[PDB]
């Protein structure tokens, strides 16, 4: 029935009179930044990163005249977590590339979406990374903070929305001990594009094909040390925000509480990562919060958030805006 | 005239009864809108003939969809009648500007039923036209 | 949108019967074959609106002939609605692929009449089409 | 003078429609604020990071702009001196160019 | 969670009586003893769920062979009842220390049997296990 | 069963030894020359060459004494042509052609015979090529000039065949401006030999054995410019040639009104193409009466159909 995809005659549908569009306008890319601002050192068991955490301490006791006590020992579990291998390539007919010669320019012009495409499938994976069900995938911030009822449960913040439409924001501390990604022995991070050049290719038939090829690898995991350094804003109703802090759920004191969820900001250093929808009623919020107080004529912009609380406030688009709220 | 392969749809198909295609091309967006690339056409050549009980005509015309299973008619020739329809005659419509997801080509024959004739679509840039133009014609 | 003002035809036609385009495009040639250009394209822009008793549709053809005198469709549309004909639609024909001498644009109005509307129908090179692409689509 | 107008990606071009023009009132009250119905169309456009952006608005909007923003500092820290305020110039800033060849009352958009 | 296709068997097997894997691993030669790499270790996931006329138990179990012919076993889990067979469970099983050529999975089924549920077992090194840990608890 | 490979064996390789390598003879094997005869241009459009052709003239006026003339508009269609590509892959298990240090010279032999063979089918085609039928081939000379009743019909004269035992001699003028051939921009023109590497191969069950491959791209299309340059004979019915031109169809007559048919033999260069039992036959009549026939050369094509359907 319908045929389809390596990369049919639509080369077409890049070109002028003439070669391949170099001013093409890059429609479907984001500027989420996790993947400029996450932390990157090699894991360190096999291929995943164990990691030895305090799960008792020993009491000590009042002891009544005249009698020797126990002995106390410290229990300590630890919890290795893996890594995902997430890589791509990307094939083109060599007929097809090479008319107008324009066997560069495309190669080019595609690559710039890989490029994006992967970015842009890295960070929605990071925020939803379910190994549970995809298997393949490394396991990122849902659900390791999902039902209210989980150990690390209290560091979720309920925003007290329901129904489908609402989102949550996310405040880490990117370091090397509260929480990192992870890249393997001996492959590097991130996203490599290696050119593998022309080589031949099979017609489904067997009826020989020829073209090139390139590779995307890119391979992270993520070590969650302490989920104590970690705290997520959850069911943040979107359609209910309003710039008054009035209806809905206010942003800036659900923020705050999130900054005195920490224990800490001590290292390595702290970032909320927000919808963009959430940035805007944010910057919004914020100016009237400081209009009813002290805000000039000049400023009456809002200069956009940048440090909220002396931790950057990054703006993460690859980040659900109708997320399920969280039961 | 160059071909996808995947661009091909309808191979030879004898196309007896005002049946569709059958395959349908499946571009991987909403709206492919390929017609402002100004450059791809669907080609539908005829063979051997469209013989019939007569007189009859094949309407070629493109249709999309928002999904694989109901289409719209987006362009259409007219009635194109038979013995027009020998081996060798591509019927050429240009893309329609305003694609979907999911294009295919119907031929709607007006009655009679056709009792031979293959048609042959797929997407091409571009169609090979060249009808021969007069010359004089005084000399001779 | 540039316009030749010698292609221009049907300036603002009050379609209301199944009617003809006013005037009819006299090229200086037995076989314009126009659409080989692959560059010009029949526009059937809209104003103000397809108010009719309704539900009706306007399918728009062009009409090509050997001398002015019986005219025939070598390119169709295929029944677009009423309420998709608001004042600002370009309906676009790309130009068919072979063209004869003495081009018409045909209204096919499926009933029942039309009430209200203009039409401007102009072979241009070409169309001014901008529409809106999706965003991310995530967010927001 | 032969020109017509691309739109590379509308990403970069925000419209604040259906804007009431009788139901403003300088007190940021009955109407539409246009304070934050103009923040919240900078917040729209992903990194204005080149050219230059700019906004275009009706004399009447300008006027209440301008009345509006006086008004809503003066719920913190307007001056004796500054009760009338400065004129409009950029708002984010973003220059705020005046356009009179900018129709007053179109047809609501919806 | 990384995975070796080839170590892979049960790739996304229907179990619905008590059946084994469908592939069988064979190793390059007599006792692999493949536990001793002090690494390795079956998976085994659970899609969608233990779905059954109930209640019914699923023992997941790696099995030995000298040949690829007659197994017997080597590790075993347990009656995991259903409704622990959520959409996503990793039952871990060591690599058994003494491992000979030819592992297989065999899936022990208490009556009745399952409906529905696939499950896909893998040697890997090693497995995503980070759950969250009690911190004081009483704040909180 | 029965062993039919496609690659090389160790039979057919120790055929071209020994214990000399090169110059093989090729006995059978078509010895058409349009190949040779046939000029090149990179076609201008994408995977087309548009061509635009002067329509209608301004016919001038005769202007009197103080009287001023009305002006005129020189109308023109355009007219594009597409090509299409022919490939074929030549690989060898790479012991075997390794093998004695021949590498070169066999994989110079293979590519040899892969030219000539593909000439034989891109002349084949570039005589009865359908985009019609053929579909991923590009079109050349037949249909174009098939029915009488088209506007260069008055090129095609009919020998008068009625039967389907008939041939078709062509005449051509081969230049930049009327009919040559186009390859596409930016492939080179011509048939491409490009030979890759060694890369692993695969044997039926796996068994997998390293070795040499070469590509050979060619792609043509075929621009016919104006076809006032060329003219089919078509319907030469051959059961009915003698050579004494006096029963069935006389050629020299017959060829001549073919010749003084075409405006202006000034370049490129004009050729006749007929099947060799045709130059035959010709020649004999010729002779009775009694390289190059008539001002214009004369290329016998071997890859030219004797019996093809009659034209009407």
């Amino acid at each position: 029935s319908t045929t389809n995809p390596t990369l049919a005659d639509v080369a077409a549908r890049m070109t002028p009179d003439g070669k391949i569009d170099p001013q093409i306008v890059e429609m479907l890319n984001e500027t989420n930044e996790i993947l400029d601002d996450m932390t990157v050192i090699e894991a360190n068991g096999f291929t995943e990163h164990k990691t030895t955490v305090r799960s008792g301490l020993p009491t000590g006791t009042w002891r009544k005249l005249n009698y020797g006590v126990q002995p106390e020992k410290s229990r300590t579990v630890q919890v290795k977590d893996s890594m995902g291998m997430l890589e791509t390539y990307a094939e083109v007919d060599k007929a097809l590339a090479d008319l107008n010669g324009n066997s560069a320019a495309w190669r080019l012009s595609e690559d710039r979406a890989f490029i994006e495409g992967m970015n842009q499938t890295q960070a929605t994976t990071l925020f939803y990374g379910d190994s549970s069900i995809d298997a393949e995938k490394f396991m990122g911030l849902t659900p390791r903070f999902n039902s209210l009822s989980a150990e690390n449960g209290q560091n979720i913040i309920d925003a007290g929305g329901t129904g489908s439409d609402n989102a949550s924001i996310w405040l880490t501390v990117w370091g090397p001990n509260t929480l990192h990604t992870i890249y393997p022995k001996g492959s590097q991070a991130g996203l490599q594009s290696r050119d593998l050049g022309e080589d031949t290719l099979i017609d489904a038939a067997g009826g020989r094909y020829q073209g090139y090829r390139t590779h995307y690898k890119w391979d992270i995991g993520l070590t969650l040390r302490d989920w104590r350094y970690v705290v997520r804003i959850a069911n943040v109703d979107v359609s209910e925000l309003t710039k008054n802090a009035s209806a809905g759920a206010d942003l800036i004191d659900l923020m705050t509480q999130a900054v005195e969820l920490i224990p800490n900001v001590g290292m390595g250093r702290p970032a909320f990562y927000m919808p963009r929808k959430i940035r805007s009623f944010l910057r919004r919020q914020i100016t009237n919060k400081v209009a009813a107080s002290t805000l000039t004529m000049e400023e009456i912009a809002g200069k956009k958030v940048v440090a909220f609380d002396g931790i950057p406030c990054r703006r993460t688009d690859a980040l659900l805006l109708t997320e399920a709220r969280v039961v | 005239m160059i071909i996808d392969k995947l661009l091909q749809v309808s191979d030879g198909q004898a196309v007896t009864a005002s049946a569709a295609s059958t395959d349908v091309i499946d571009f991987g967006q909403a709206n492919p809108n390929t017609g402002m690339d100004d450059r791809s056409k669907m080609v539908i050549t005829v063979d051997e003939s469209a013989d019939a009980a007569g007189a009859a005509t094949v309407t070629f015309s493109v249709q999309d969809s928002a999904d694989n299973a109901t289409f719209a008619d987006v362009a259409a020739t007219g009635a194109i009648g038979k013995a027009n329809l020998a081996a060798g005659k591509q019927v050429v419509i240009p893309m329609p500007t305003k694609l979907r997801r999911y294009c295919r080509v119907y031929y709607t024959v007006a009655t009679g039923p056709l009792t031979a004739g293959k048609f042959s679509a797929q997407v091409v840039t571009g169609i090979q036209q060249n009808v021969a133009y007069p010359d004089s014609p005084r000399i001779a």
